[PDB]
């Protein structure tokens, strides 16, 4: 099932840029059947596809496969890929709070 | 499946 996670990322300056340290796939203009992380292959949402070792996203607890619902409160469930990318990389914002859902499993079914 | 690095 999907568990809600609220992640708070503090962007890291790397030269000219403030980076988050992850990659995204998805968006309403992309082919959802190509998403290896979604449960529903018609899900055109924004997904975390990679997370950088030691980057802000990793430290904040973001995980590959996470579905991004909100960025600082902008809905990310029905945006284009570029729109998603732009909301995440606003240089004026050094803190980004993400609402995500995470495919999760009841552990220790036996013990 | 394009991805973007941020």
């Amino acid at each position: 099932t999907a568990v809600v996670q609220r992640v708070e990322i503090h962007k890291l300056r790397q030269g000219e840029n403030l980076i988050l340290g992850f990659s995204i796939g998805g968006g309403i203009d992309q082919d959802p059947s190509q998403n290896p992380f979604s449960e529903d292959k018609t899900d055109k949402g924004i997904y975390v596809t990679r997370v950088s070792e030691g980057g802000p996203a990793e430290i904040a607890g973001l995980q590959i496969g996470d579905k991004i619902m909100q960025v600082n409160g902008w809905d990310m469930t029905m945006v284009t890929h570029d729109q998603a990318r732009k909301r995440l990389t606003k240089r004026s914002e050094e803190v980004v709070r993400l609402l995500v859902t995470r495919q999760s499993l009841q552990k220790a079914v036996q013990q | 499946y394009p991805t973007s690095i941020i």
